[PDB]
């Protein structure tokens, strides 16, 4: 945690949440673009995921 | 004239609450009208 701000707030990506969220997506972009999904899932619908 | 018998303090509802920031526009006119009515009051704690 961090202490409470008193000015106008905006969604920032410095959080541990945003550290957790962005690195899962950075991990499942690797799983989707891995070799196992390449042999089965079609390449154009792999870009969609 | 009757200072010491009765002081005319700034009212309870005059002050902006101490959680609203300055960027709120109805909360700075509430401080502006307070400041101009500062020296008008016989409260000796008016400058603070």
């Amino acid at each position: 945690n961090q202490p409470l701000p008193r000015l106008t707030v905006a969604p920032t990506y410095d959080s541990a949440m945003s550290n957790w969220i962005s690195t899962t997506i950075a991990f499942f972009i690797r799983v989707v673009n891995s070799v196992n999904m390449t042999a089965t899932v079609n390449d154009l619908t792999r870009r969609t995921m | 004239a009757y200072n010491g018998l009765v002081t005319t303090v700034l009212s309870e509802d005059a002050f902006p609450d101490s959680s609203q920031s300055i960027t709120h526009l109805p909360s700075m006119w509430k401080c502006l009208f307070l400041t101009l009515a500062g020296p008008m009051t016989s409260d000796p704690h008016s400058p603070v």
